[PDB]
Formats: C-alpha cells, structure tokens, sequence
C-alpha cells in the first residue's frame, strides 16, 4: 500500500517534493525502481505511512482471533501420540547412525575446509537434536497435562 | 436451526469504533445497529455492519427506536454496491441485556425470518469472552408452564478468510502469539486454560448459591441438567491405576534415553571440537 | 442413593427393595435399560450390576445444600493446584 | 514350533488360550540407538586419547 | 412382529408356543399359518426353524445387557439343555456372527472383550473431554439466561 500526491510544474527551476528540516525522508522505503519509472519523481511525490494504533482494538484483535480455553487441557489421546513416539524414533535410529559416520571419520582432510565444502543441511548437528527437541516437547506436555486432569477431577 | 456463526473481524471491530463515536456524548450505554450477513448453511456468515440510531429509557423500559427508513436507505447503500450480502440480523453491548430485546427482535423479524443476534462485550474483554449470539424461538415455556419467549443460544466463533488475515498479521507485530509454540507457550495454555475453569465454575458457584440460598424463583431445567454432570466424572480404580503407569512409563522412556542421552553427547562433542579447537590456536600463536 | 462411589449393586438389595423375587431381576433391570432410564451393564459371576446412570430429576433444596458442598471442594482442588503449578515454574512461563 | 498361542498345565489337565502383545517396536528401536551410542563415545573416547 | 423387533419384548419360547399356538390350529380365516407351518416336512423344519430364530435373537441381546452369565442361566433361558447350548454357540462364535467366549471348567462365559490400555486411557479422556467440559460450558450459558428472566 502506498500513498501519493501531485507535484506542480511550476517548481522547474526549484526543488521538488520541498523537504525540510528532518531526517525521517531516507526511512520508510527508498523511491523503488518499479515506482520511479513511472511520475515519480517529476509528477507526484510518495508519503510516509504509519498506522493510528491503540490498545482496546489491539487486544480485542490479538485474544479473539487466536484463542482456546477448554482446548488447553485436553489430550489427542494416546492412539496417535503414542505411535507419533514410533515417527520419530526410527528415522532417528538411522540418523544416528549417519551420526556414527562422520565422527569415527575424523580425517585432516584440512577439517575446516572438510566442514565447509559438505554444508547440506544435515546430519551432524542441524538434523539431530531437532527430532529430541520435538520428542522432548510433545511427551511433557502431554503427560504433565495427564497428571493434572487426575489432580483436578477428583 | 444455526449449527454455529461465524465473526468476521470487521464487524466487531466496526461496532467498537461506532462505540467511540457516539462516546463524546457517551450517556446511552448501549448500541444497536444492523448486522449484515451472509446465510450459506445450517452454519452461518457476517462480514458486513452498519450502525441505526437507537435510544431506550431506563424508567418502563418498553419505549426504544429502531429507524426503520435509515435502515431501509442505507441497506439499499450496501446493496447497490455489493450484491452479494443481505441482512440477517442486529447486535448490542452491554453484557446485563436489557429485557426489551423481545420487542427489538420481534420487529425485524419482518426482514429476515430466521433472525439472529449477536453481543459483543466492548469494555470486559479480558478472561474468556470473545463475544455472544442468541437464536430466537418461543414455546410455550414447558408442558404445563405459563408462556414465554426465551431466547436460545447458539455458539460462536471468530473467522479468517483471506485478505483479512493480512490486515491482521501485518496490525499485531509485537508478541503475536508466535507460530506452533514452544514449552513456555504449551504450559500458559493451560495456566489460563485452567484459571477459565474455576471462573466458569464461581459462575455456577454463585448461580446455585443465590438460587438455593432463597432468593429467585428455581428453574428446573438447570437443576438436573447439572445434576448428571456430577453423576459423569470419573473416579480413580485399579484399572485406571495399572493402565496409568503402563502408559506414563511408556511416555517416558522416550524422553529418558532417547532425548536426555543423546542432547548429552552433542553437547560433549562439542566439548572437544572446542578443547581442540582452542588449545591448537593457543600453542601456534607464537 | 450412593454417589458412585460404589454404585455397583447387589442383586439382593434390589429383591428386598422392590421385593420381587431373584430370578425377576435381569428382565427387571434389562425392561429399565430398554426403556433408557439407565445405562448400565450386568454381571452375574458375582451377580451384581453396574449402574452408569443419565436420567436426572429434581433434588429438593435442602439437596441443593449438599450440592453446594460438592461444588466448593471440587472449587478449592482446582484453584489450589493452580496456583502450586504456577508458583513452581513461574520463571519459565514468562 | 509357534502353531499356537497357549498354554497346558499338568496340575490341572487344562487347555488356556491367550493372545500376544505386538508393541515391542518402540523399545526394540530404543536400545539399538543405544549400540550406535556406545561406538559414538568409543569415536570420542580415542580422539580425546590421540590428542587431548 | 412388534415383538420381534430388539430390546428382548420380553419374551420365551415356551410362551411363545401356547399363545400363538392356537393361532396355528383352526381359527377364523387363518389359512397362511396353516400353509407355513403345520404341514408333514415343510413346516415341520419351520416350527423347527423358528425356534432356531427365537434363540438367535435371545443371544444378540444377551450379548448386549451381559458382562458375563452363567452356564445354567443360559440354559434355563433358552429352554433347551446345557449341552445344546454349548453347541448352538459354538457353531455362532465359528460363524463369528456373535462375539462371545466361554469358560467351561467353571461354567462362567463372557461376553465383554479385553479392552487395552490404548483403549481405556481414550475412554477415560472421552468422558473427561466431551461432557465435563462441554456440558460445564452448557451450564453457565443458561445460568446467564436465568439472569436475563429473573431480574428484574
């Protein structure tokens, strides 16, 4: 979105879009090229943009579009998080034994530039602790949340 | 019969600024306007609002103005320049309704037949209560009760379509609630998930005080339809004790060696691609 | 009469209440379950039957008294643990 | 040789017959990490020894 | 045949036989009863068979209203032997067609399965998530509306 105002022609001889004493022109966007081969600059001139934004509508926004209330304490019981502790294990299984791989390796292959030319998004440290980030999330919350209905419900 | 509404975020929104507007002379408490929809299924639409001027007098409460020619006019407004919306109903704040919501209905039922309204709550907007929308139907009351009218309730949500969430999550920008969360994220859900729950329930702690203390006249209905709720939670048992522990053991001993073990080991190699790393720069400086 | 705690009844106790004699008492409680003013089960190893019952009525205010009493311990377990969970991991709710 | 799945008593003379429990996976997969494991530490127990 | 229809109407053959017996002897105009049944081999095979009807709707709803029964229950309520009985549902749990199992050492059948720990954990949440949360949010809408009626 972007807003926008006629400059006159009888500032030639004169500078265009007048600016004056502040230094809040060079922010907000630079005269884009997809914009500037267009009137821009000799025609019209651009104008900044911010937004008249206030609490009582910013919190009705955020709390009503996103929520839940009983949905905090339920459970997606055991059937498909059970078996979701099957999903990960097994890949991760085999990608510690890629794990394996490159440490027992372990070669003066100049073992900074041995690092840098096999940068794959991989095995070492990226597709590990990801999965035990994930296997640590999914399990604590769902057993605290066990734990907690036994408490409270009876 | 209204299996759910749907709130598109405008029309909220577009009441609480009208709210503001009429809040320099702010002396009425209440404000009802049209609320535009868009009727598909058994779930319904509302995208679009507009607001009617409307008073009411504290003293008989039975005297109140819809106009019906501002409401004719300026419909046609929005008709003329989208075809696809109509009206469906009306809206109000001010959560303790006034009572004369049966003659405000009973009205412009005679633009749509299956009108519906829907409260929204500008100034308490903090624990658990986006807004609320109410069906009309009249029985009798019971089989050998007195008439009535009885508004009926039908649950709510908040919708999303395209080229609103836009409007959206470019105006939030500060916490956002931040995309599928974390431990921090999963614990506050059900903090404030929990602390809704004793709220819902001093609701209903003060309702069967009040009721059973002596002071207004009983339901019925209410009475044993919270009697089977009592009669429906589960207790604890030996089959609910062996089968616990089968399965928190079972959760648990992915977390233990699978998760706890192999962090561990991470964190040790780089334990020694520092030590190395640091030393073999220490003993070739000089 | 007794709140679940232990609702599973012995067949005698209903051949003394409703005097009827021991052999009438599963086409007693299968009529009951046909009709569906209870949705129970029948074992008869022990010959006891398990109630799991819907079908409520009204409970004389001087019950709604006890049923206040309910309410308030079934309020004070939840606000209490509440505040255990929260005091414990305060500095990682944030 | 695995035709069946009970059980005889000679104390009793009696047949039981009962059923199996298929849900091994999760701890089958859990202790073969545990063999990968201890060759990851053998990796690291010799690279610290080589060179400290 | 409203009597046939579930729920066990409640019935037994031995009744069954000498109240609607007389509707298959001589009667008014009656002439399809004495077509089916009474005859030499056709409708004898029938009497037969209808009896083989009754008892199969008497097990459905045995297996429905029963954790377990004895075995002289069931024989006392079919109105047949004990070893009858042994065989008639033998043939049925073969057949697969009703889902039950017996213990004859001691007599005691059941008809209930082996629920798993998958299975009762997701019956504990079931009750726990759909109707003490839901019908706790049912609640406290009509308590608002009582609000409403009430006062003033």
């Amino acid at each position: 979105i972007d807003a926008f105002r006629l400059i006159n022609a009888n500032m030639m001889v004169l500078g265009h879009e007048p600016r004056q004493t502040t230094s809040n022109l060079g922010h907000l966007n630079k005269p884009s090229i997809q914009a500037l081969i267009h009137g821009l600059n000799r025609h019209y001139y651009s104008i900044t943009i911010n937004y008249r934004k206030n609490e009582l509508e910013q919190k009705m926004l955020l709390n009503l579009h996103k929520k839940s209330w009983m949905e905090g304490l339920t459970l997606q019981d055991y059937s498909e998080h059970c078996k979701h502790n099957e999903s990960v294990v097994k890949e991760m299984l085999e990608l510690a034994k890629n794990y394996n791989k490159a440490v027992e390796e372990e070669d003066k292959m100049t073992p900074e530039q041995l690092a840098i030319k096999n940068v794959g998004k991989q095995d070492p440290k990226r597709h590990l602790e990801e999965h035990v980030d994930v296997l640590m999330t999914s399990n604590i919350v769902q057993c605290l949340a066990a734990m907690l209905d036994t408490v409270v419900f009876k | 019969a209204v299996q759910k509404v749907v709130v598109h975020p405008l029309v909220l929104l577009s009441v609480v600024d009208h709210f503001n507007r009429i809040g320099k002379v702010g002396n009425q408490k209440r404000v009802v306007g049209v609320l535009l929809g868009s009727w598909q299924k058994k779930v319904l639409d509302v995208s679009n609002s507009f607001a009617v001027p409307f008073d009411e007098d504290d003293k008989d409460d039975s005297v109140w103005f819809l106009d019906h020619d501002y409401l004719e006019n300026m419909y046609g407004m929005f008709k003329k320049v989208n075809a696809r919306e109509r009206i469906v109903g009306w809206y109000h704040t001010g959560p303790k309704l006034h009572k004369n919501d049966i003659a405000i209905n009973e009205l412009m039922k005679r633009y749509c037949p299956n009108s519906v309204l829907v409260i929204i709550d500008v100034k308490p907007k903090d624990l658990g209560l986006p807004t609320e929308a109410y069906i009309s139907v009249e029985e009798v009351h019971d089989d050998g009760t007195p008439t009535s009218k009885t508004f009926e309730h039908v649950t709510s949500e908040i919708g999303a379509e395209e080229a609103e969430e836009v409007g959206v999550e470019h105006l939030l920008r500060d916490i956002k609630d931040t995309t599928v969360g974390t431990l921090s994220q999963r614990i506050t859900n059900q903090v404030h998930g929990l602390k809704g729950l004793n709220s819902k329930l001093l609701d209903i702690r003060s309702y069967l005080e009040k009721v059973a203390t002596g002071k207004l006249p009983i339901n019925h209905q209410i009475i044993y339809q919270l009697q089977d709720v009592f009669n429906l939670l589960p207790d604890v048992s030996l089959q609910e004790f062996v089968k616990a522990f089968y399965l928190k053991t079972n959760d648990q001993m992915v977390v233990v060696y699978l998760a706890s073990l192999i962090r561990s080991v991470v964190a040790l190699h780089n334990l020694i691609n520092n030590k190395i790393a640091n030393r073999d720069a220490e003993k070739k400086e000089g | 009469t007794r709140p679940a705690n232990h609702r599973q009844l012995t067949f005698e106790e209903i051949a003394k209440s409703a005097k009827i004699t021991v052999n009438e008492v599963e086409l007693l409680v299968m009529k009951a379950l046909s009709v569906g003013l209870v949705k129970g089960s029948i074992d008869e190893v022990d010959k006891r039957v398990h109630m799991t019952w819907v079908q409520p009525r009204v409970l004389d205010l001087q019950q709604i008294k006890g049923m206040k009493d309910r309410l308030e311990f079934w309020c004070t377990d939840v606000k209490s643990m509440e505040m255990l969970v929260e005091h414990q991991a305060h500095d990682i709710l944030t | 040789d695995k035709k069946f799945h009970g059980i005889l008593d000679q104390g009793e003379g009696v047949l039981i017959i009962f059923d199996e429990p298929p849900v091994d996976k999760t701890y089958e997969a859990a202790l073969e990490t545990i063999q990968n494991m201890s060759k990851v530490v053998d990796s690291l127990y010799n690279k610290a020894k080589k060179l400290t | 045949l409203l009597k046939l229809f579930t729920t066990m109407e409640l019935m037994r053959w031995s009744t069954l036989v000498e109240d609607y017996g007389m509707e298959l002897r001589k009667g008014s105009l009656e002439s399809p009863a004495t077509d089916v049944f009474g005859s030499t081999e056709e409708g004898e095979k029938r009497w037969k068979d209808l009896k083989n009807r009754v008892v199969e709707h008497n097990i459905r709803i045995m297996a429905k209203y029963y954790t377990r029964i004895t075995m002289k229950r069931m024989a006392q309520l079919l109105d047949l032997s004990v070893d009858e009985s042994e065989a008639f549902l033998s043939n049925l749990v073969v057949n697969k067609t009703i889902f039950a199992k017996v213990d004859r050492l001691a007599g005691i059948i059941n008809f209930q399965r082996p629920k798993d720990p998958n299975n009762l954990l997701n019956d504990w949440s079931q009750k726990l998530n759909s109707l003490m949360s839901l019908v706790n949010k049912t609640t406290h809408l009509i308590a608002k509306e009582e609000m409403i009626h009430n006062l003033q």
